[PDB]
């Protein structure tokens, strides 16, 4: 009954949305904003880097959640053209599930220093 | 009797691709032994016809050439002055892209609960032409349903942009309802060439939050 | 809403085995993330029994393991020797056990002349008796509430349906699982169990589509068939029927097939919706709607948000004289197959007759005018109609020959206006002089490629042609016209692998 | 040769006490009678001369609606030039919407845009000002559109913007539109907005550990 | 007289480049699938000098799951032995798990123990290397033992332990350890997990314009 | 014909009463003909031969040499090996090292982890304990004395791995990690975790 207006993997933030438009009486009616911020508190800072400190500080502004960075097609009065739909399009705060995050790191093997690549996230990272 | 080369319109340009260069030529008393040439005519022929005074001369196109960036002259001669007159043109660079903001009814016409006012800023665009379109669901509205002003500057002592407003008035039972509306500006600085902001009663301004934060140590996934 | 289904309840008698399957989106974390079943008990915490890990618990142990198919993109789960301890509610689910990605399994097993039937079918009760009540009223009795009363002269609840010894009853409805005492100054018992239709589940996503198989007996097949859904209380939506009905919500992508030499047919619904997931019960009712005593049949749909199916337009428009370029998606793998394109025509009928296939056959009424492409390739192909009319208006489906099918559904609009390419009527060569077809097109494609094919029944390819780019003109110029040079030639735009609006001139000579 | 007869400027009628009417004309090459104090005659001001003639005091006789009439004879002809002008009655006081920033302007941080809108007006004059607290902005600090006519009664509208600092804005300093159109009998109308107005959401956060 | 086909040693599978399997008899080869070599005698205890034949290129056939058979001719009994050698498919993955100093080892600033523990892994085949920040530590500084088999719950598993002595005043200033675990089992061949002084609590988080459109 | 002497085990020498030395031959050929001079039992046993000293458990504990002589027919003089109780002598540290939080967030199983480190001889016993009664040792995994690297003196270390049910911890009963050694005068330093052993945010809204 309540609609989805975000749903953020890169912060965990899953604003949610619901008109409980009240028939007894006009114009009290009750629009609700239930937000689900999920804080990571064992993540680093950047998160692809694992020598940065703990993140102590989460800043989640609602005009940056929200974004939309995927154009649409919009039909303009005999056509479909290709919009933008967007303003301002980072840092993120959790892992993605469905992301491949890996760290290159110099381990040695004999008489090289091979940039060997592990998997900071395993079972998200595998090829097919 | 000067000498002026105009731009190709945006609606034509964005939406057709049409890039007619018009060239007109006012201050005119009595000839109608004008006569234009066009220096990157590879081929394309330019018209006349004039009313009243003024001569016009439209010399045709497609976009492909405009937006790679031509230098258009329009080299006009008439029997008063036998200099003839040159005008030049092309893309203009140093180019900004719109902020559109769509902005909601005020909360004063939504509790007198008869039409509500939806609001369309663009801002920061460094060429004076934009297109403002207006859309409900995703049915385009007639052009003839909302204002839209003219692009002025916006005062700033740095670079210059400017700016334009557009109004769409519609029900008060439609916007309470819950469907949304569109505001579609198109600019030629923009990347697709089209931006397109959608808003409606439950994307601005609750009366209501529950902000819920779950702080979880071993996290760091987002399942 | 988890993207994961399995059973809501599964049901079994003590000391016996049952098997879970539980499904999961098969996206490559899903297939390589740990797979457990986590008993939700009480105080909070599932915890975990077994899991795909290599963990097994000490209850779980020598009686349980977790198999998991990341082809079938699913994991199944065997517990043998249950007992009532094995009475409560589970989860299946990957992951960590906390963060959701389950669905909650509510397994409850129970205590180990008994007959059991299906809703709608037949029993027959055989009762013995005695040398000495060769006379008096045999009879069967009921016991509704600690009660005996008459039923068989026949009860007015069971009117029509039951005949004397043994009886046989017809038609059962569910509210005749009790039992029945028969008695010929003796007596003996028989207890009925009339059995719902356990929901077979079917797991499909989003903008894909189902078949459902719905394979009753040879002795219903002269019934006026049906499938219902239902709704959240108990009454049915008739979707589709064999007496004309089809819901207003399913139009354009129902499919009622005909049926069989025993009466088993099957019913195709494509393009998914949210909103269509739910139970649905196929039946063999005289009046095409759900009553008492109808034998039915049920799945359980899942239709699962976390598609990989591409984003289609589910309309394409085009003016009367232009032309239609619809792209079909299909499975990436399958990338030989044979590709087929098909139209509609009603529910009760459930016609998808072919116009164009992959393999150079194309409808009577349709030449010179389709066209199905392969490009572009690796999932996707091009269906090019013009010389379109008002009547062209419908809904066209793109099957394939594969095993994996979204018969994708496009509803083709002819609204008002005047085509883009302008090539003339229907020229008339002449033999040995040449001839030269102009085509002339809008500032729009002055990008794209422009091109003419000849048309013929394995795809037009393109021929010769000039390309005046100053003046928008694509000319066509046939040296030596033979009899051979006739039938269709087309003029289209073309962006890389991408085509575009086409129009058609017939060259006779 | 035309002649054309210019209303009261609104500024000098709302604030002043001065709304001369003015008679000028366009394409004489070569004086003025008004029916309804005499006139001052302006320069000779050639392109097509155009010569003026202003009248003074003549404010509240148009405030009543008198429909005043100049009559030019000029020597290039016979027939004398006529222009008449009345103040029309049929006028609608404007709705004044004063509209905060985008919430996507004041997480940037760095220049908010208030958007004042008058709409609904009968007569197409009207004057906007924007005051910060108590002080009047200058007019080089504002952008204000035209005022242009309603898809519809026959109503107008008037769009203004100002782009303030954001450390101006969040400490809480209002900030008001000043309609002022010819309708009202106040001469004004105001509205406010700051940081805090508009019937505040309800809040409810929680933390679950 | 026995003769055994002993599998690319893990490292070389993993680091490197070149799998090589080696076939030994203690007491001239064949090979299923490039030429190999023969070997020196190298006399074990008490004789049985040993020839043994190291088969090059095997990274890919070893990989797939081709069985590998190793069949040795010798002029003690006339029939040649055999040997055969696969993949196992079985392969859990180890779950690395990096343990925090304890705390009666903090309150003597002198050096400071880490703990890390690799576990549940089903081939008995296993790396672990320790890392300080980005500069991987020599062999020489950290102590690993042996991949053990735990006991049964299930599968059979195998678990691994290793330890590192870092200075107090390193764990102190606040800079960072990790321990690499690499498997046959694992995606991109290695795993990390990572520890600093303050991950063995004050956070701020801060919604702004949580009215406002959101579009 | 290889002659080695090994030190009585630690758990006959901790718990057991057999505190026996064995004196190992390998190597001969012919049937037998050895002799081993040092309560004495004179067995030998041969699949190499492998002679017992039980019964001195007090004498090792003393710190004085056992001399043992091995003579056998294959060459002439007969080998010896010496051997007694060590003298530089260090005590365990024993560390019982608390569950990871991954563990806690599967809900199977938790793991324990027992580092007895640094010890300057080699031979140790781990026992783990669940409240006072005793696991047996198939229940837990125990690696070996492998010495740990370090520029001073040599010692070594022991790690020893407990996994137990998540409802023992999260009913919260304690685990005892009880290592033995012969550098302790009270034989055996038992170290005991249970599950108990603030977040203090700050939400800044606006």
């Amino acid at each position: 009954e309540r609609i989805v207006l975000v749903d953020n993997k890169c912060k965990c933030a899953r604003i949610t949305s619901r008109i409980i438009r009240s028939s007894e009486d006009p114009n009290e009616d009750i629009v609700e904003r239930n937000i689900r911020i999920i804080v990571p508190l064992n993540n680093r800072e950047n998160i692809s880097d694992p020598t940065s400190p703990l993140r102590t500080r989460f800043v989640y502004h609602l005009s940056d959640l929200c974004k939309k960075c995927d154009p649409t097609e919009v039909e303009l009065d005999n056509q479909i053209v290709t919009a933008t739909q967007s303003n301002i399009c980072e840092t993120c705060y959790t892992y993605d599930r469905n992301k491949c995050y890996t760290a290159v790191v110099p381990l040695v093997y004999g008489g090289e220093t091979k940039m060997v690549e592990t998997a900071l996230t395993p079972d998200a990272c595998y090829p097919d | 009797p000067r000498l002026s080369l105009h731009r190709p319109a945006l609606e034509d340009l964005l939406l057709g691709s049409e890039a007619n260069l018009t060239c007109t030529l006012t201050g005119l008393r009595d000839a109608s032994g004008v006569t234009f040439t066009w220096t990157p005519s590879s081929g394309k022929s330019a018209v006349q016809g004039p009313p009243e005074y003024s001569v016009s001369s439209v010399l045709p196109g497609c976009a492909e050439p405009w937006n790679h960036g031509k230098t258009f002259t329009c080299t006009a001669a008439y029997p008063e002055s036998k200099t003839p007159l040159t005008a030049t043109l092309s893309k203009s660079g140093n180019t900004f892209r719109p902020e559109v903001h769509l902005l909601p009814p005020p909360s004063e016409e939504l509790a007198l609960n008869e039409l509500v006012t939806l609001t369309c800023l663009a801002r920061g665009f460094s060429p004076k032409d934009v297109l403002v379109r207006w859309l409900q669901g995703s049915q385009e509205l007639p052009r003839e349903k909302y204002l839209t002003w003219a692009s002025r500057q916006e005062p700033s002592q740095g670079t210059t942009t400017f700016a334009v407003t557009s109004i769409l008035r519609v029900a008060a039972e439609d916007w309470k309802k819950g469907d949304t509306f569109s505001c579609m500006v198109g600019h030629e600085a923009l990347p697709l060439a089209f931006t397109q902001k959608t808003i409606d009663r439950l994307a601005g301004k609750p009366t209501h939050v529950n902000v819920s934060v779950v702080m979880a140590e071993v996290d760091g996934t987002c399942y | 809403k988890s993207p994961i289904f399995g059973p809501e309840e599964v049901n079994s008698v003590e000391g016996n085995s049952v098997s879970i399957t539980c499904y999961y989106p098969p996206t490559s974390v899903n297939r390589h993330t740990r797979k457990y079943w986590c008993r939700q008990g009480a105080r909070g915490g599932c915890i975990t029994l077994i899991s795909s890990e290599g963990y097994v618990s000490s209850k779980y142990a020598g009686r349980a393991n977790l198999t998991n198919f990341p082809e079938n993109g699913t994991f199944v789960v065997n517990i043998a020797q249950l007992s009532q301890d094995d009475s409560g509610r589970y989860k299946c689910g990957l992951g960590i056990n906390s963060r959701g990605l389950s669905f909650d399994v509510s397994l409850e097993v129970s205590q180990g002349k008994v007959y059991t039937v299906d809703l709608g079918r037949t029993v027959t009760i055989n009762c013995p008796f005695k040398t000495e009540n060769a006379q008096k009223r045999k009879s069967l009795y009921k016991q509704i509430g600690l009660y005996p009363v008459l039923v068989i002269y026949v009860n007015p609840n069971y009117t029509g349906r039951i005949r004397l010894f043994s009886v046989v009853i017809n038609q059962l409805r569910l509210s005749d699982a009790g039992q029945y005492l028969c008695q010929a100054s003796n007596k003996k018992n028989a207890d009925l169990q009339v059995l719902k239709p356990e929901p077979e589940l079917v797991y499909e996503d989003l903008r894909g589509s189902v078949t459902f198989h719905c394979a009753l007996g040879p002795e219903v097949a002269n019934v006026a068939k049906f499938l219902c859904r239902q709704s959240s209380g108990e009454n049915c939506d008739v979707v589709v029927n064999t007496l004309g009905k089809r819901a207003p919500a399913f139009e354009g992508r129902i499919l009622l097939n005909p049926q069989d030499k025993d009466g088993s047919f099957s019913v195709v619904i494509t393009g998914l919706r949210k909103e269509d997931a739910g139970r649905y019960l196929c039946g063999a009712h005289s009046d095409g709607q759900l009553q008492e005593g109808s034998p039915i049949q049920a799945w359980q749909l899942f239709v699962n948000e976390e598609s990989t199916i591409p984003r289609s337009p589910t309309v394409v428009k085009g003016v009367a004289g232009g032309s239609v370029a619809v792209l079909c998606p299909y499975n990436r793998k399958e990338s030989k197959s044979i590709k087929y394109w098909c139209l509609w025509e009603g529910a009760q009928n459930g016609r998808c007759p072919l116009l164009v296939d992959s393999e150079g056959w194309v409808k009577a009424q349709y030449e010179g005018r389709l066209s199905l492409l392969e490009e572009p390739g690796n999932g996707t192909f091009t269906v090019i109609l013009n010389q379109l009319t008002s009547r062209d208006a419908g809904f066209y489906w793109c099957l394939t020959n594969g095993d994996t099918l979204w018969r994708t559904t496009v509803e083709i609009k002819i609204i008002e206006g005047e085509p883009n390419l302008k090539v003339p009527g229907n020229v008339t060569a002449v033999l040995g002089e040449t001839l030269k077809v102009p085509c002339h097109f809008p500032c729009k494609f002055s990008s794209y490629e422009k091109y003419w094919c000849k048309w013929n029944n394995t795809g037009c390819q393109a021929l010769f042609v000039n390309c005046d780019e100053n003046s928008r003109l694509v000319s066509l110029t046939l040296n030596l016209v033979t009899r051979a040079d006739e039938g269709w030639y087309w003029c289209g735009v073309k962006q890389g692998h991408f085509y575009g609006e086409t129009a058609a001139v017939y060259v006779a000579v």
